[PDB]
C-alpha cells in the first residue's frame, strides 16, 4: 500500500523463516560483523601484546597453536579504556598490534545480544505469549556483560576482560582467583548453588515426566512416537508424579501444580547466576571476597592455618606470577 | 604456651634494663596498632619504603638500635632516618607533626608505650610475621 | 591554536612534537672556551623509516627495504641533560651525562619480521670537524652512544628462561633438559655509528634544530638473534643556553 | 576444604583443559540453560483458565488437557533460535541426559587423574617454548601460572614431607 | 657462555658487598649505611679500590666514621655492564 | 580511513535511524489481538 | 590561654614561620618572568605547587596559636587564598596584568601575615 | 644397572599424561648406561644430598639439604638477594661409580 | 619515583625489568606518563600532579626539583588507600593479612548502586513485558479457543 509501509509488514511480520523483526535490524548487522571477524581473526590475526608492554603473543591457528588455547586477545594497556576503532591507527598493522579486534568483537557482540534480549520479547508480543523470557535472558547477559565490559571498567584497562577462546578463558580465572579471589565470595558462592541446583532440577524435572509417562506405543518401536505433536490430552499424568516425589521426600514439600512448579525450575538458575554475574560486577569495584587470613590464632599470636591461608598460598602464587614483567612496584591495585 | 609473663620481657630502655607488661594493655596497643599504625605496618612490612621492615634482624640495625622501647616511642615522638642524620617528620606520623599528620592527636605517651610494646612482641612469637612475608 | 595550552594537548596528536623555531639561519652565538649552563630538550621525534635488512644468500642482499610502525606514538624522549665541554682544538665534545632516553619502537618491514628498535642516546661522546667558533647551522656532530638491551636483566620468555635468576634453561622437558641452546643470555656495551645535523639555529630563545642520522643494532632477546641495522633519520630539537 | 581441592588441581593436575572435564562445563552449564528455557516457555504460553490475575490458580491436578501450549512455543523457538522442540517429549528426556552424561564424562577424567594421567602438557607448543622466546601464547602463559601453585602452597599444604623453602628458590615474577 | 650473571656470583658479591654492581638493601645489612650514607657511594666512586672510598667530596668525618667501622667486609669486584645498566642499584626487583 | 569512517558512521545512523523511527510508528498495534 | 610555647613556637611555629619565608625570598624568579614573557601553564604549575604549598602549609594557625586571635586570623589567611584564585583562574583570560596585579596583592598579605603573630 | 633402572622417576608410572601418546621409549629414549650416583659436597664437609621430587609435581625445586633438614644449597631463582646459590657455596660433585666413574 | 629522587639515581635513563621506563614512559599519544601497571590510567588528572603537569604532561624540569612535601605525602596516604576491599572488614590486597581495615567507600558505595542499577533494569524489562500484555489482554495467557498462532500460516 505505502512504500514505507510495505517496509513495516515485513520486518514486523511473524511468517518468515527467521524472526528479524525491529530490535533485530540493530541485531543482525551488528551481530554478524562480530561473527566474520571473529571468524577471520580466530585463525589469521597477528600477535597482539596483552600485558601492554612490548612482547606481542600470538593467539591465531596459523601461529602453530590450537583449538583449546589462543583467544581472539584482548585489548592493550596502553591504549587502556581509549575508544580504539580501525580508523584511529595510522595502518591496519598498527591496529593488529595494538590489540584492535577484541573491541570489535565486544563493541558489537555486546550490543548484538541486548538486541537479542528485546527479540525475545518482541516475538511474545508478536503472538499473544504472555512476555516474560526476556527476563530470562537476563541471566546469561549479564554473565557475558559483567566480565566482557564492567570488569573492564573498574579493573583499569581492557587488557583485564575476557580472552573470547576456550583457555584464554582459564588463563582468565585463575588471575582474578590470583588477583582478588574469587571462591571466598558470596554472591558467587550464590551463583553456583543456583547452577548446581539448575543442574540437577533440570535432570529432576526432565527424569521424573520422563518416568511418568503414559503407554500409548509398543516394546519394540520407541516410546516416544505414539502422539502426535500439538495434541490436546497431555502425554503423561502429574497425578502419578506427585506422590513419587511425595513418598521419596516429604509429601508435603512436594510441587501439586505443575505451573507453580515450572516457575521455581525457571527461578532457581536464574535468580542465581546474577549474583554470580553481580559478584564479578562487584569484583569489578575491587570489592572482593573476603579473607580468613591469620584469623585464629594462638594466645601467643603465633598464626595457626586454616584452609583460608592454604589457599592464600595457593593464591599468592598465582598473584605473584601473573604478568611477570609488568609489576615494577610491590602492589597490584592497578 | 600460654602467654606468659617470661616471655613478654624485653629491653624496656636504653642497654641496660627490661620491664613486665600485663595482658591488657598489649591489646589497646593493638588496637592502636590496627587504628593508626596501620595502612603502612600491615605485618612488618613498610608499603611505601619496601625494605624498611619492622623485623628485629633490621630493627637492631637502624642507628641508635630501634629494640628499646623507650627509644621507640622516641622514634615516633622525632622520627628519622636510618642514621639519625634527618628527621623525616614532614614524610612520617609523629607528635612533632600532629598539625601535618591529625591522626596523632588523640594518643598519648603510655598508648605509644604499649603498641612500642606490641610491635616486638609480634616477632617474639612468629618467624614469618614481621618478616618479608612472601613464604 | 596559538599556543597549545596542555588541555588541548591531549589525544590531538599536536603534542609528540618538541620546539621548532623560526627559518632563520644567522644565529652565531659565539662560545669561548668556559662551562656552560648546560643544553636543554635535546630530542627526537625519530622517524623518516630507513632499516637494512639481513643478508643470509651471502655476500649480496643489501639495499634497504622501508618499514610499517606498528605500534602507537612514543617514538620520544625529552627534557634533561647534555652537558657540552669545548676540548683542546676543534672537536666541541657532548656529554648526555643524564638526559631522559631510550624509548623503544616496533616496526615491521616487508618480510613480516618484528624487530624490536631501540633508540639509545646512552653516553654520546660527540666528535665534530675543525675548529668551530660556534654552530653556524652546517656543522656535523657525529659519534656512538652505547645501547642497552631489550632484557634487562627481568625480562623472562613463556618458559622463564633467563640468566640473571629465573630458572636456568629448560622447565618442563625434564629429560631433554640441558641440550638446549638459547640461554646465554649475555649482556653487552656496544659502539656504532651516528650521525647528527642541524638547519634552522634561531637567536633569541637560542634554540637549534637540524636533522639526524642513528645507525643502531636490534634487539638480542637474551640473545637468540644477531642484530638487524637501522638508519632512523629524523630531526634532533635541542635547546641551547650557556655562561 | 573443597577450595583447597580445586587449586590443588587446577596446579598439581592442570583439571581445566583436558578433555573430560570440559564436558562435564558443557553438562552442567548445559543442564543449567534447559531448566532455565524449560522454566520459561510453561509460563510464557498458558491458557486462561482462571479468570484471576495469577496463574496458577485453578489449575486442576486431576486434569487431562495440558497447560502450556507446545504450538506457540514451537512457533517462538523456530523463529528466534531457528531450531525447535517440535515435540514436547524429548524436551524432558534431553533435560535428563544433559547434565547426567555431564557428569558421568568429568567422572572417568578424575579417575585418568587417580594414576596422574593428567593432560596437562601438549606434545607440541613446547619445544619452540624452550627453544624460541619469539613464540608467545596463552597455554605457556596459563603453564607457568600452575607453577605459582606448586612451589607456594605445597609447603604450606603438605606438611608430611616438612618441605621448607628458603625463599629465593620460589618463582616470583616480578616486584611482586 | 657462563651467562654472565652467577659468575658475578661466585667472586665475592654473593659474599659480601661490593660497591660496584651491589644492591642498595645489601648496604642494609651493616648498621649505619642505609640511605644518607650509600648515595653517595653509589653514584659516585665505583672505581677500583676498597681504600679510595673515604674520599669522596659529599660526606663529613662523622660519615666515613661508620666507614671505618666496617671497612673490611667488602672487595671491590671488576664493573659489570649486566648488572650497573637498568639502574638497577637503586631499585631491584626485590621488594 | 577518515574516508573508512564516515561510511561505517552512515550505516550506524542508518540502522539506528531504522530502530527508533521503527518504534515510533506504532508499535502497540501489531501485537495480535484487541487494536491489531 | 597558654603564654609560654617554649618548644611550642620554637619547634612548630618557627618552622612554620620559616618554610613559607623560604618560598617567599625565593618567589622574585621565574614566577614573576613567567608574568613577564611567555608561560601561561606553568603559573599553575606554580599555584598548585610552591604556593600549594604557601596555603596548605599556613593553615594551622587553628592547630598551634592563640585561640581567642584565631577568629580574625582565618580571613587574614583566607584572603591570601582568595586574592589568588585571581592568579591561576586569570590564565584562562590570556592578560597577564590582571595577574600581575594579583600578585602584588600578595605582598600585601603574605608578610603582613609574616609581620603579625610572633607567639 | 638394573637396581638404579627402578631409581628412576623415569620408569615410575605416575609420570605421563593422558595424551602424551606412545611407549616410555618415545619419552626418554633408549637407556644407555648409568653414569654412577651423585655425591654432593660443599667447599666444607658437610656432605648434603638430593631425595627430592615426589611423583604428583612436574617441576620440583631443587634443594639441597644435609642430614637433619637445614637447606644448604639450592637454584635461586632471584640472584638479588640470595645467600644459599651454588656459587656462593662453592658446592662440588663426586660422581661415584657407573660409567662415568670418579 | 620520588623516593628515588632522595637516593638519587637519574629517572629517565633506567630501563625498567622490561625494556620500558621504570618511572616516566611516554603514553601513545605523548603525555609523558608513570610507568609499569599505569598505562591504563594515563589520563590521571587530580588536584596533586596537575603542579606536575607541564605542556606536554608530567614535565622532568618540574618533575626534579620541585616536588612538594605535602605532595608526596598525600600520594603516600593515597597509595597504601587504594580501592581494594574484602567482603567484611579487610583492606588491601586479598592476598594481604587482614592487619588493618578501610574498605575505602568510592569502591563500597560504587558496587552498591550497581547492585540496584542492574537490579532495576531486570525490573523495568520485567514490568515491560505485563504492560504491553496489559494493553493487549493477554497477561492471564493465551486463549483456549481462538489460539492466534493456529490463525498464523504454516513454515
Ligand atoms: C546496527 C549494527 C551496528 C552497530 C550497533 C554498530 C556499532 C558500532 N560500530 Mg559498526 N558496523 C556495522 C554495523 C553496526 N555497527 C556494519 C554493518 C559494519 C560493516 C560495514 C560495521 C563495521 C564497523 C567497523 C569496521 C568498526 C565499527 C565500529 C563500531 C562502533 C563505533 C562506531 C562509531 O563511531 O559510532 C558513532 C555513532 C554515532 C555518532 C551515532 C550517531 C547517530 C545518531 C545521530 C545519534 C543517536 C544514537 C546515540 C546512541 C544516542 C559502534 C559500537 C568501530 C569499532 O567497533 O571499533 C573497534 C569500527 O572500527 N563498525
Ligand atoms: C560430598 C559432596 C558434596 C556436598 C554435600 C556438597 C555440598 C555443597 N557444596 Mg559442593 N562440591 C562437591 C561436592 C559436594 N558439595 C564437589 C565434588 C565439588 C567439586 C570439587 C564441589 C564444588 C563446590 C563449589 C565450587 C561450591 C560448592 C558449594 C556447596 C554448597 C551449596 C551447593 C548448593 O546449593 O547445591 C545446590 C543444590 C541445592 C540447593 C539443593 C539443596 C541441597 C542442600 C545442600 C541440602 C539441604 C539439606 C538440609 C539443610 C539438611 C537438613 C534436612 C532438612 C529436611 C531439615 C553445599 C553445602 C558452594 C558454596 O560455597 O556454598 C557453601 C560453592 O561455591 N561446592
Ligand atoms: C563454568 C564453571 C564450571 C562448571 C559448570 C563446572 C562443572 C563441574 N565441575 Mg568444575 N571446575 C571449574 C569450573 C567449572 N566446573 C574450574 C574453573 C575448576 C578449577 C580448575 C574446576 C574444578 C573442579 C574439580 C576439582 C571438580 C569439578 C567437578 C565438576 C562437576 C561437579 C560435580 C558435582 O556437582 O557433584 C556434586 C557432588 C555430588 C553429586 C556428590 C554427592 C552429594 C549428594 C548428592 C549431596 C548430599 C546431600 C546431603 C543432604 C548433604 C547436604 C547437607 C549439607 C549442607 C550439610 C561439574 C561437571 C568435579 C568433577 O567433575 O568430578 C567428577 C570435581 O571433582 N570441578
Ligand atoms: C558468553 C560467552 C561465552 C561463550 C560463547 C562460551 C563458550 C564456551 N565455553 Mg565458556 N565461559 C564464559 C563465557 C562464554 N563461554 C564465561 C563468562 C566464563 C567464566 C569466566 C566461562 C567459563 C568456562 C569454563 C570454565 C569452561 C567454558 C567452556 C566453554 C565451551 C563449552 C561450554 C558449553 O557447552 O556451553 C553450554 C552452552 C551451549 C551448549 C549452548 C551452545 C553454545 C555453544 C557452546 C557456543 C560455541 C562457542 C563458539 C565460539 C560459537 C561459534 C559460532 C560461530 C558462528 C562464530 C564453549 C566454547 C568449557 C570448555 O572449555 O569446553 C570446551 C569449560 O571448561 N567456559
Ligand atoms: C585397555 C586396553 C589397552 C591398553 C591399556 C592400551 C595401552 C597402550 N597401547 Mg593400545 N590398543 C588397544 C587397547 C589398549 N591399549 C586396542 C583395543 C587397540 C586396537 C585399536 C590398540 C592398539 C594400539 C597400537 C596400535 C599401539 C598401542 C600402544 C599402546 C601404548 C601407548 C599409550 C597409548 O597409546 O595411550 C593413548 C591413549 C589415549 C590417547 C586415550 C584415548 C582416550 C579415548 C580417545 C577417549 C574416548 C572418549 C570418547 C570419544 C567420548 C565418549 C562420547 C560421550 C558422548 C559418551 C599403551 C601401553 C602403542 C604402543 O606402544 O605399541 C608399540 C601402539 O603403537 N595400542
Ligand atoms: C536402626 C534402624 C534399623 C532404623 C530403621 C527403623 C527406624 C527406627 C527408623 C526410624 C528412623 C527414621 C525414619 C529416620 C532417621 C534417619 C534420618 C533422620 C534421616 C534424614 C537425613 C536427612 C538429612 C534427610 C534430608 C535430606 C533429604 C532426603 C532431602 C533434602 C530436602 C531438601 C532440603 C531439598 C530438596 C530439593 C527440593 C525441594 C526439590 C523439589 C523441587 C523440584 C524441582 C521438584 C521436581 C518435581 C516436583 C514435583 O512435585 C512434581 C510433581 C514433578 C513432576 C517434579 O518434577
Ligand atoms: C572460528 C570459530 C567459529 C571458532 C570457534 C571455536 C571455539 C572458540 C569454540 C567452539 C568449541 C566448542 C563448541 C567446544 C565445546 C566442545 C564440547 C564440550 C562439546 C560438548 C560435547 C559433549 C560430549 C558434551 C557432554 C555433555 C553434553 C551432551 C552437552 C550438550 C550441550 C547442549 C546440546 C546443550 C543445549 C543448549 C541449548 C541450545 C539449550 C536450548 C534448548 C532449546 C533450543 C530449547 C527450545 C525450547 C524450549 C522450550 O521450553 C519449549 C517448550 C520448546 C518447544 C523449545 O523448542
Ligand atoms: C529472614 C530471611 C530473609 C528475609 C528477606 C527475604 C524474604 C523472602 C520472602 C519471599 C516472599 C515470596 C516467596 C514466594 C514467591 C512466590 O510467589 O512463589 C509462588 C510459587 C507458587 O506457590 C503457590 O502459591 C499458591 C498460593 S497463592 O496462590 O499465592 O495464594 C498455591 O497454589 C500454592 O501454595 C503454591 O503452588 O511458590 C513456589 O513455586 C515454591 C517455591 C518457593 C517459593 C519461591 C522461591 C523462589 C525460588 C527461590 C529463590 C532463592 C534465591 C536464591 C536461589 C539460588
Ligand atoms: C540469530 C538467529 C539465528 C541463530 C543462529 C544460531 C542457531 C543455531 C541453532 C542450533 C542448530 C541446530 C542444532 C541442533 C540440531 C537440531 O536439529 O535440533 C533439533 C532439536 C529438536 O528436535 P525435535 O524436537 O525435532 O525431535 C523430534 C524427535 O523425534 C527426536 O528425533 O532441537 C534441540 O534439541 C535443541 C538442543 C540442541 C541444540 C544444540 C545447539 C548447538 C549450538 C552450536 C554448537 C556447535 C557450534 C560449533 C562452533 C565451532
Ligand atoms: C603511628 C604509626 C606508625 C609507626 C609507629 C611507624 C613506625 C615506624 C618505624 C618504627 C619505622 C622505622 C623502622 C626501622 O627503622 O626499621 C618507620 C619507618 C617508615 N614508616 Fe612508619 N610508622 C607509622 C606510620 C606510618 C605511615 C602511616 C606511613 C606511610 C605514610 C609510614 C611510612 C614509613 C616509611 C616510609 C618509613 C621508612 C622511612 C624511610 O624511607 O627511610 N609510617 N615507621
Ligand atoms: C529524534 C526523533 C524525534 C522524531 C520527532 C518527530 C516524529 C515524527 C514522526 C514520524 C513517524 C513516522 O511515522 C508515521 O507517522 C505518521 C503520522 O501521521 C503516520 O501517518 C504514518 O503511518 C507513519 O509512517
Ligand atoms: O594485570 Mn591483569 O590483572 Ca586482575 O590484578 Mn591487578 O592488574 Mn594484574 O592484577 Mn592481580
Ligand atoms: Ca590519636
Ligand atoms: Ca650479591
Ligand atoms: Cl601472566
Ligand atoms: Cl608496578
Ligand atoms: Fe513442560
Amino acid at each position: 500500500l505505502n512504500i514505507w509501509e510495505q517496509f513495516c509488514g515485513w520486518v514486523t511480520s511473524t511468517n518468515n523463516r527467521l524472526y528479524v523483526g525491529w530490535f533485530g535490524i540493530v541485531m543482525i548487522p551488528t551481530l554478524l560483523t562480530a561473527t566474520i571477524c571473529f571468524v577471520l581473526a580466530f585463525v589469521a590475526a597477528p600477535p597482539v601484546d596483552i600485558d601492554g608492554i612490548r612482547e606481542p603473543v600470538s593467539g591465531s591457528l596459523l601461529y602453530g597453536n590450537n583449538i583449546i588455547t589462543a583467544a581472539v586477545v584482548p585489548s592493550s594497556n596502553a591504549i587502556g579504556l581509549h575508544f580504539y576503532p580501525i580508523w584511529e591507527a595510522a595502518n591496519i598493522d598498527e591496529w593488529l598490534y595494538n590489540g584492535g579486534p577484541y573491541q570489535l568483537i565486544v563493541f558489537h557482540f555486546l550490543i548484538g545480544i541486548f538486541c537479542y534480549m528485546g527479540r525475545e520479547w518482541e516475538l511474545s508480543y508478536r503472538l499473544g505469549m504472555r512476555p516474560w523470557i526476556a527476563v530470562a535472558y537476563s541471566a546469561p547477559v549479564a554473565a557475558a556483560t559483567a566480565v566482557l565490559l564492567v570488569y573492564s571498567i573498574g579493573q583499569g584497562s581492557f587488557s583485564d576482560g575476557l580472552p573470547l577462546g576456550i583457555s584464554g578463558t582459564f588463563n582468565f580465572m585463575l588471575v582474578l582467583q590470583a588477583e582478588h579471589n574469587v571462591l571466598m565470595h558470596p554472591f558467587h558462592m550464590l551463583g553456583v548453588a543456583g547452577v548446581f541446583g539448575g543442574a540437577l532440577f533440570s535432570a529432576m524435572h526432565g527424569s521424573l515426566v520422563t518416568s511418568s509417562l503414559v503407554r500409548e506405543t509398543t516394546e519394540i518401536e520407541s516410546q516416544n512416537r505414539g502422539y502426535r505433536f500439538g495434541q490436546e490430552e497431555e502425554t503423561y499424568n502429574i497425578v502419578a508424579a506427585h506422590g513419587y516425589f511425595g513418598r521419596l521426600i516429604f509429601q508435603y514439600a512436594s510441587f501439586n501444580n505443575s505451573r507453580a512448579l515450572h516457575f521455581f525450575l525457571g527461578a532457581w538458575p536464574v535468580v542465581g547466576i546474577w549474583f554470580a554475574s553481580l559478584a564479578v560486577a562487584c569484583f569489578a569495584f575491587n570489592l572482593n571476597g573476603f579473607n580468613f587470613n591469620h584469623s585464629v590464632l594462638d594466645s601467643q599470636g603465633k598464626v595457626l592455618n586454616t584452609w583460608a591461608d592454604v589457599i592464600n598460598r595457593a593464591n599468592l602464587g598465582i598473584e605473584a606470577m601473573h604478568e611477570r614483567n609488568v609489576h615494577n612496584f610491590p602492589l597490584d591495585l592497578a | 604456651l600460654e602467654l606468659t609473663e617470661e616471655l613478654r620481657t624485653f629491653p624496656i630502655n636504653a642497654q641496660g634494663d627490661t620491664a613486665v607488661l600485663s595482658l591488657k594493655e598489649i591489646k589497646k596497643g593493638q588496637q592502636v596498632f590496627n587504628a593508626a599504625c596501620a595502612q603502612c605496618h600491615a605485618l612488618g612490612v613498610t608499603k611505601t619504603n619496601p625494605d624498611v621492615n619492622l623485623s628485629p634482624e633490621a630493627l637492631a640495625l637502624a642507628t641508635p638500635p630501634r629494640d628499646n622501647i623507650a627509644a621507640l616511642v622516641d622514634y615516633i615522638k622525632n622520627p628519622t632516618t636510618y642514621d639519625g642524620f634527618v628527621e623525616i617528620s614532614e614524610l612520617h606520623p609523629s607528635l612533632k607533626s600532629s598539625d601535618i599528620f591529625p591522626k596523632m592527636r588523640n594518643i598519648s605517651e603510655d598508648d605509644l608505650y604499649n603498641v612500642a610494646g606490641y610491635i616486638l612482641l609480634q616477632p617474639k612469637v612468629r618467624g614469618e610475621q614481621w618478616g618479608g612475608g612472601k613464604y | 591554536s596559538l599556543l597549545t595550552y596542555d588541555d588541548i594537548r591531549n589525544t590531538g596528536l599536536a603534542v609528540n612534537c618538541p620546539s621548532l623555531p623560526e627559518t632563520a639561519r644567522g644565529s652565531i652565538p659565539l662560545d669561548q672556551n668556559a662551562s656552560y649552563e648546560i643544553t636543554g630538550l635535546c630530542l627526537q621525534p625519530t622517524s623518516y623509516f630507513v632499516k637494512e635488512e639481513p643478508a643470509n644468500k651471502r655476500q649480496e642482499a643489501e639495499f634497504v627495504p622501508g618499514r610499517l610502525l606498528t605500534r602507537f606514538t612514543y617514538s620520544l624522549d625529552q627534557v634533561r641533560g647534555l652537558l657540552k665541554f669545548q676540548p683542546d682544538g676543534s672537536l666541541k665534545f657532548t656529554e648526555k651525562d643524564g638526559i631522559d632516553f631510550q624509548p623503544i619502537t616496533v616496526l615491521l618491514p616487508g618480510g613480516e619480521q618484528v624487530p624490536f628498535l631501540f633508540t639509545i642516546k646512552g653516553l654520546v661522546a660527540t666528535s665534530q670537524p675543525g675548529l668551530t667558533s660556534i654552530n653556524t647551522s652546517t656543522d656535523f656532530s657525529g659519534d656512538f652512544n652505547v645501547p642497552s638491551y631489550r632484557g634487562s636483566t627481568f625480562l623472562d620468555p613463556k618458559a622463564r628462561g633467563l640468566a640473571s635468576g629465573y630458572d636456568n634453561a629448560v622447565a618442563l622437558p625434564a629429560t631433554a633438559d640441558e641440550e638446549d641452546y638459547v640461554n646465554a643470555n649475555v649482556k653487552l656495551a656496544d659502539t656504532k655509528f651516528k650521525a647528527g645535523h642541524i638547519s634552522l639555529q634561531v637567536a633569541k630563545v637560542d634554540g637549534e634544530t637540524g636533522e639526524i642520522a642513528g645507525i643502531f643494532e636490534s634487539e638480542q632477546p637474551s640473545d637468540n638473534d644477531l642484530g638487524a641495522k637501522e638508519a632512523v633519520e629524523v630531526k634532533i630539537r635541542g635547546a641551547f643556553y650557556a655562561r | 576444604g573443597i577450595f583447597r581441592f580445586i587449586l590443588f588441581f587446577q596446579g598439581f593436575h592442570n583439571w581445566t583443559l583436558n578433555p573430560f572435564h570440559m564436558m562435564g562445563v558443557a553438562g552442567i552449564l548445559g543442564g543449567a540453560l534447559l531448566c532455565a528455557i524449560h522454566g520459561a516457555t510453561v509460563e510464557n504460553t498458558l491458557f486462561e483458565d482462571g479468570e484471576g490475575s495469577n496463574t496458577f490458580r485453578a489449575f486442576e491436578p486431576t486434569q487431562a488437557e495440558e497447560t502450556y501450549s507446545m504450538v506457540t512455543a514451537n512457533r517462538f523457538w523456530s523463529q528466534i533460535f531457528g531450531i525447535a522442540f517440535s515435540n514436547k517429549r524429548w524436551l524432558h528426556f534431553f533435560m535428563l541426559f544433559v547434565p547426567v552424561t555431564g557428569l558421568w564424562m568429568c567422572s572417568i577424567g578424575v579417575v585418568g587423574l587417580a594414576v596422574n594421567l593428567r593432560a596437562y602438557d601438549f606434545v607440541s607448543q613446547e619445544l619452540r617454548a624452550a627453544e624460541d622466546p619469539e613464540f608467545e601464547t596463552f597455554y605457556t602463559k596459563n603453564i607457568l601460572l600452575n607453577e605459582g601453585i606448586r612451589a607456594w602452597m605445597a609447603p604450606a599444604d603438605q606438611p608430611h614431607q616438612n618441605f621448607v623453602f628458603p625463599e629465593e628458590v620460589l618463582p616470583r615474577g616480578n616486584a611482586l | 657462555e657462563l651467562n654472565k650473571a652467577d659468575a658475578k656470583l661466585g667472586t665475592e658479591f654473593g659474599k659480601k658487598l661490593d660497591l660496584n654492581n651491589s644492591s642498595i638493601r645489601e648496604f642494609r645489612q651493616y648498621p649505619g649505611m642505609f640511605p644518607t650514607l650509600a648515595k653517595m657511594i653509589i653514584d659516585a666512586a665505583p672505581y677500583d679500590s676498597v681504600q679510595e672510598v673515604l674520599e669522596i667530596p659529599g660526606l663529613t668525618d662523622a660519615q666515613k666514621e661508620i666507614i671505618e667501622r666496617y671497612i673490611g667486609e667488602f672487595t671491590i669486584t671488576p664493573v659489570e655492564p649486566i648488572l650497573q645498566e637498568g639502574d638497577f642499584r637503586l631499585n631491584t626487583g626485590v621488594y | 580511513m577518515v574516508t573508512l569512517k564516515i561510511i561505517v558512521n552512515i550505516v550506524v545512523l542508518f540502522f539506528v535511524g531504522l530502530f527508533i523511527f521503527g518504534f515510533l510508528s506504532n508499535d502497540p498495534s501489531r501485537n495480535p489481538k484487541r487494536r491489531d | 590561654e597558654p603564654p609560654s610555647y617554649s618548644s611550642i613556637q620554637l619547634e612548630k611555629i618557627q618552622e612554620y614561620k620559616s618554610n613559607i619565608v623560604a618560598i617567599r625570598d625565593r618567589s622574585t624568579t621565574e614566577l614573576v618572568s613567567y608574568i613577564q614573557k611567555g608561560d601561561w601553564i606553568n603559573i599553575d604549575n606554580f599555584a598548585h605547587g610552591p604556593f600549594g604549598t604557601v596555603l596548605q602549609e599556613m593553615n594551622y594557625v587553628v592547630r598551634n596559636l592563640l585561640p581567642n586571635e584565631q577568629p580574625e586570623a582565618r580571613k587574614l589567611s583566607r584572603e591570601v587564598f582568595e586574592h589568588l584564585q585571581d592568579m591561576s583562574e586569570a590564565a584562562a583570560k590570556a592578560d597577564r596584568q590582571q595577574a600581575a596585579i594579583s600578585y602584588q596583592e600578595a605582598l600585601k598579605d603574605l608578610d603582613l601575615f609574616l609581620s603579625k603573630f610572633p607567639q | 644397572e638394573k637396581l638404579a633402572f627402578y631409581d628412576y622417576v623415569g620408569n615410575s608410572p605416575a609420570k605421563g599424561g593422558l595424551f602424551r601418546v606412545g611407549p616410555m621409549n618415545k619419552g626418554d629414549g633408549i637407556a644407555q648406561g648409568w653414569l654412577g650416583h651423585p655425591v654432593f659436597t660443599d667447599a666444607e664437609g658437610r656432605e648434603l644430598t638430593v631425595r627430592r621430587l615426589p611423583n604428583f609435581f612436574e617441576t620440583f625445586p631443587v634443594i639441597l639439604t644435609d642430614a637433619d633438614g637445614v637447606i644448604r644449597a639450592d637454584i635461586p631463582f632471584r640472584r638479588a638477594e640470595s645467600r644459599y646459590s651454588f656459587e656462593q657455596t662453592g658446592v662440588t660433585v663426586s660422581l661415584y661409580g657407573g660409567e662415568l666413574n670418579g | 619515583l620520588v623516593r628515588d629522587q632522595k637516593l638519587g639515581a637519574n629517572i629517565g635513563s633506567a630501563q625498567g625489568p622490561t625494556g620500558l621506563g621504570k618511572y616516566l614512559m611516554r603514553s601513545p599519544t605523548g603525555e609523558i606518563i608513570f610507568g609499569g601497571e599505569t598505562m591504563r590510567f594515563w589520563d590521571f588528572k587530580g588536584p596533586w600532579l596537575e603542579p606536575l603537569r607541564g605542556p606536554n604532561g608530567l614535565d622532568l624540569n618540574k618533575l626534579k626539583n620541585d616536588i612538594q612535601p605535602w605532595q608526596v605525602r598525600r600520594a603516600a596516604e593515597y597509595m597504601t588507600h587504594a580501592p581494594n576491599g574484602s567482603i567484611n572488614s579487610v583492606g588491601g590486597i586479598i592476598t594481604e593479612a587482614q592487619g588493618f581495615n578501610y574498605v575505602n567507600p568510592r569502591a563500597w558505595l560504587a558496587a552498591s548502586h550497581f547492585i540496584l542499577a542492574f537490579f532495576f533494569l531486570i525490573g523495568h524489562l520485567w514490568h515491560a513485558g505485563r504492560a504491553r500484555a496489559a494493553v493487549a489482554g493477554f497477561e492471564k495467557g493465551i486463549d483456549r479457543e481462538t489460539e492466534p498462532v493456529l490463525a498464523m500460516p504454516d513454515l
